[PDB]
RNA sequence: GGUGAAAUUCUUGGAUUUAUUGAAGACUAACUACUGCGAAAGCAUUUGCCAAGGACGUUUUCAUUAAUCAAGAACGAAAGUUAGGGGAUCGAAGAUGAUCAGAUACCGUCGUAGUCUUAACCAUAAACUAUGCCGACUAGGGAUCGGGUGGUGUUUUUUUAAUGACCCACUCGGCACCUUACGAGAAAUCAAAGUCUUUGGGUUCUGGGGGGAGUAUGGUCGCAAGGCUGAAACUUAAAGGAAUUG
């Protein structure tokens, strides 16, 4: 799957969730994907979106809700943003998406 | 500590009215006083305060919904109906 | 004292392409009085000849054809595609006992957008040496031919209009590729087209139309 | 003394440079931010207002119009809605079914807005004490409470007077009767506990 | 005492079949238990089908059955058609003419 | 050689139909039934009737114009019982032999995907 | 009498004493 | 039209019939079988999704973790009950036509509830194989369902394979049938209902003459209907089972 991916990626690599640290890392040009959520409104996104741009940074539209993104990445509370830092030995990189 | 066995917040009515109509106030009360998930920003916090209107605490949405439900079968059906139907018209 | 034989305005029915005889039968009316008219009140019904006596041959004594009055022009009155069914007898009598029936279909559009669901019938067989009294296809099988068949089927439509699929069904060629890529699952026999309906036409277009015709 | 919530509504004014904002009835789901459109060119969405024409069979829409431009008629009870059955466009009618059940055929000109009217369930609670009832009519209007006129004197009313309370006489009406006596059954072409599915066909 | 090994008529492994609507009474009777007939016989019949063939057009045509699977309900199997009743020992015998 | 009409004969119990319409079938032409050419009732199905109405049938065939005709023979079916009534035999019989002549025929008999509750309940009509 | 007919004979039976009793609770 | 035969019934409102469309809700025909699956109720159109499962294969892992079970609990046909929706069909009630000595019926018409579905109930059927579960042993046969191993089998042709389907032998595990009688039984019959006066592998549950009676009473569960638990007094010589002859 994609979530099954993402699975790898948290239990190898190094990431940061939601929307404040992101963009830190999406202006360090650190970011590898970022992936929002569906609910996420789309001033947000929209935002995100040209940051990414900007940055060359290709951009995950994860089609759940920002509480079972955030169960994704295996976490008890809800994110509506996720950032790839280093893909651990996950290939969502350069896969699909 | 089990306050009550049955009537539950309708414990509020005592003796009067008849349980048969105190059973059914009970069930649209539950409803209506429930917190709801936000479609919107994913948090559960609809809270009515009006029939048909429903919105949400922190966030700030309000919604048009049923009476005592924030989504009304009908209304669902509606908007699968309506759905159905746009997507006839661009295939 | 009226007896509406003195009246009836008649007339004869014509076919289209692809076949033997245009030439086909005849017909009531009404005379076309002004309101009220021969014309555009009916004519446009529909008629249901065996295609063996509308294709000479016999071997297509089953398979039935239905054609629907699209156009009329004076004691001529044209007919085009409106589908094809099957003769019940023929039907009543592939389903033998002791063997796995299988059945599939699919709702899909042509070129000139007429949109139709086939229907594709085929069972099992035995083959030359089959000891056991009944032979059935297992399930995984049934599921697997007719997911073929619906591949096969579905290229078949979207081929240039019914013309060409009227075309494509009369020599019933889709049949033996049905039969082509199947026998890599499991036997079989029968295996026909069996049932096509029509359900969304688009607009009527005097021109395509008179392309069957001259 | 409204069952359901308003929207309010406000547009650009094509014309002059001001904000021009209208009173519509919230139908279900519609929501504060959301973006209506109304138009004939414009796209089958809960919210929206088209033209009974423009909108699919089985389409179901709200507060329609009897004849356009009436600015909404049909339709606008907490719950109620309209379902377009059919067209005839070489007079472009289309036939409505009602809330009643009655089927109208209207303008295809005539505007709905897609969906259905908000805070519908409304009457499936109890009242249960009179109070409550006491405040729903006092912000509708003085209709409530009702004697029965047979507790009445004959002065008062038809149904009034006699040594024990009783009609006395068919409450059912004629529609040629006269101020002063249509109480009862008005026009009743039948009377009686209704047994077995109503449902017009 | 029990009469029969079948039972009623022939079910051992299941616990439920779907009943049938006698083709005569109408009485619903299990599918298992239910006594069946294949009825094919032409169109035609005895003598119809000389003065069948003269009056037709085409040689011969073809001449074409009906088939309609017949479910009696053990009385109607009784009362008339396939169940004389059998012997103590002749009733065993499942071989059909 | 012929002018071509469609049959269409309805045998079921206790009456059978004859009546031949246009080929495409929105024109009708003659009718007459069982119960038209004998009075009883009981007499409504049986051949020796089924005849005397195929009879009048095939007359009004060709005093219009009708030479030719197919069958499609028909009994009461849907939830009911599907076999050809009595007199629908006596029909073909009569109607070959009248002075018409057929080709291709076959039965359209209503026959279900089954369902809709078969009527006379669980234990069956009774007697 | 049928087996059945006999067990609803002494369901109303009961119903009856049910109801005769109630009547002094 | 309906029937054994009728009648009530529908018909200038062109009925019945035909023909072209359309709606609604039910159902899954034929293929359907001594065939499959499930703890049992039960389950038969396609497709996607979702988690489940037996058998088989296994020179994998663990290592006594198991058998069976008062209490307690999950599911539980049909009808029935609560609140929506649905309400094509068939159709408890009721009203009718007829038949009858009568006819509250059987047959015919109308047709309320119901029938379907959601959310809750109810917990019962000849819920049956009228036959507890686990383990061992005792006897012949041909079919079949699933898995497997073998085979210079048959057929598919292309160029020969690969395959797939079929054929033959074996092997586990299924649903069953046949013939036997070592044996069993009051018999009917039974590969268990066998391996019991030559009476003991383990374990659960129920019966102790017939009525009275699943009645009374208490308790308990249920909205109700009712479910579970469940006596006595008194009466009585039989009631009952299989088989035989009539
Ligand atoms: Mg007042
Ligand atoms: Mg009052
Ligand atoms: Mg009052
Ligand atoms: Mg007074
Ligand atoms: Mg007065
Ligand atoms: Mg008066
Ligand atoms: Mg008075
Ligand atoms: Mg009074
Ligand atoms: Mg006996
Ligand atoms: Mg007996
Ligand atoms: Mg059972
Ligand atoms: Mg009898
Ligand atoms: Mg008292
Ligand atoms: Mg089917
Ligand atoms: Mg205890
Ligand atoms: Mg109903
Ligand atoms: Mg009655
Ligand atoms: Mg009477
Ligand atoms: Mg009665
Ligand atoms: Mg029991
Ligand atoms: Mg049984
Ligand atoms: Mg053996
Ligand atoms: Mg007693
Ligand atoms: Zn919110
Ligand atoms: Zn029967």
């Amino acid at each position: 799957s994609i979530n099954q991916k993402l699975a790898l990626v948290i239990k190898s690599g190094k990431y940061t969730l939601g929307y404040k640290s992101t963009v830190k890392s999406l202006r360090q040009g650190k970011s590898k994907l970022i992936i929002i959520a569906a609910n996420t409104p789309v001033l947000r996104k929209s935002e995100l979106e040209y940051y990414a741009m900007l940055s060359k940074t290709k951009v995950y539209y994860f089609q759940g809700g920002n509480n079972e993104l955030g169960t994704a990445v295996g976490k008890l509370f809800r994110v509506g943003v996720v950032s790839i830092l280093e893909a651990g030995d996950s290939d969502i990189l350069t896969t699909l998406a | 500590a089990k306050r009550t066995k049955k009537v539950g917040i309708t414990g509020k009515y005592g003796v009067r009215y008849g349980s048969s109509l105190r059973r059914q106030v009970k069930k649209l009360e539950i409803q209506q006083h429930a917190r709801y998930d936000c479609s919107f920003c994913g948090k559960k916090t609809v809270k009515r305060g009006a029939a048909g209107i429903w919105t949400c605490s922190c966030c700030k949405k309000t919604v048009a919904g049923g009476a005592y439900t924030v989504s009304t079968a009908a209304a669902a059906t509606v908007r699968s109906t309506i759905r159905r139907l746009r997507e006839m018209v661009e295939a | 004292v009226v007896d509406p034989f003195t009246r009836k305005e008649w007339f004869d029915i014509k076919a289209p392409s692809t076949f033997e005889n245009r030439n086909v039968g005849k017909t009531l009316v009404n005379k076309s009085t002004g309101l009220k008219s021969a014309s555009d009140a009916l004519k446009g019904r529909v008629v249901e000849v065996c295609l063996a006596d509308l294709q000479g041959s016999e071997d297509h004594s089953f398979r039935k054809i239905k054609l629907r009055v699209d156009e009329v022009q004076g004691k001529n009155l044209l007919t085009n595609f409106h589908g094809m069914d099957f003769t019940t007898d023929k039907l009543r009598s592939m389903v033998r006992k002791w063997q796995t029936l299988i059945e599939a279909n699919v709702t899909v559009k042509t070129s000139d957008d007429y949109v139709l669901r086939i229907f594709a019938i085929a069972f099992t067989r035995k083959q030359a040496n089959q000891v056991k009294r009944h032979s059935y296809a297992q399930s995984s099988h049934i599921r697997a031919i007719r997911k073929v068949i619906s591949e096969i089927l579905t290229k078949e439509v979207q081929g240039s209009t019914l013309a060409q699929l009227t075309s494509k069904l009369i020599p019933e060629v889709i049949n033996k590729e049905i039969e082509n890529a199947t026998k890599d699952i499991f036997p079989l026999q029968n295996i026909h087209v069996r049932k096509v309906k029509l359900l969304k036409q688009p607009k009527f277009d005097v021109g395509a139309l008179m392309a069957l015709h001259g | 003394g409204r069952g359901a919530p308003l929207a309010k509504v406000v547009f650009r004014d094509p014309y002059k440079y001001r904000l021009r904002e209208e009173i519509f009835i919230a139908n279900e789901g519609v929501h504060t931010g959301q973006f209506i459109y109304a138009g004939k060119k414009a796209s089958l969405n809960v919210g929206n207002v088209l033209p009974l024409g423009s909108v699919p069979e089985g389409t179901i829409v709200s507060n329609v119009e009897e004849k356009p431009g009436d600015r909404g008629a049909l339709a606008r009870a907490s719950g109620n809605y309209v379902i377009i059955i059919g067209h005839n466009p070489d007079e472009n009618k289309t036939r409505v079914r009602l809330p009643s059940g009655a089927k109208k055929v209207i303008s295809s000109d005539a505007r709905g807005v897609i969906g259905v009217i908000a805070g519908g369930g409304r009457v499936d609670k109890p009242l249960l004490k009179a109070g409550r009832a006491f405040h729903k009519y006092r912000l509708k209007r003085n209709s409530w409470p009702k004697t029965r006129g047979v507790a009445m004197n004959p002065v008062d009313h038809p149904h009034g007077g006699g040594n024990h309370q009783h009609i006395g006489k068919a409450s059912t009406i004629s529609r040629g009767a006269v101020s002063g006596q249509k109480a009862g059954l008005i026009a009743a072409r039948r009377t009686g506990l209704l047994r077995g599915s109503q449902k017009t066909q | 005492p029990k009469k029969r090994a079948s039972n009623g008529r022939n079910k051992k492994g299941r616990g439920h079949v779907k009943p049938v609507r006698c083709v005569n009474c109408s009485k619903s009777i299990p599918k298992d238990k239910a006594i069946k007939r294949m009825a094919i016989r032409n169109i035609v019949e005895a003598a119809a089908v000389r003065d069948l063939s003269e009056a037709s057009v085409y040689p011969e045509y073809a001449l074409p059955k009906t088939y309609n699977k017949l479910h009696y309900c053990v009385s109607c199997a009784i009362h008339a058609r396939i169940v004389r009743v059998r012997s103590r020992e002749d009733r065993k015998n499942r071989a059909p003419p | 050689s012929q002018v071509f009409g469609v049959a269409r004969i309805y045998a079921s119990f206790n009456d059978t139909f004859v009546h031949v319409t246009d080929l495409s079938g929105k024109e009708t032409i003659a009718r007459v039934t069982g119960g038209m050419k004998v009075k009883a009732d009981r007499d409504e199905s049986s051949p020796y009737a089924a005849m005397l109405a195929a009879q009048d049938v095939a007359a009004k065939c060709k005093e219009v114009g009708i030479t030719a005709v197919h069958v499609k023979i028909r009994a009461t079916g849907g939830t009911r019982t599907k076999t050809p009534g009595p007199g629908g035999q006596a029909a073909l019989r009569a109607l070959a032999r009248s002075g018409l002549r057929i080709g291709r025929i076959e039965d359209v008999t209503p026959v279900p995907s089954d369902s809709t509750r078969k009527k006379g309940g669980r234990r069956g009509r009774r007697l | 009498m049928r087996a059945k007919w006999r067990k609803k004979r002494t369901r109303r039976l009961k119903r009856k004493r049910r109801k005769v009793r109630a009547r002094s609770k």
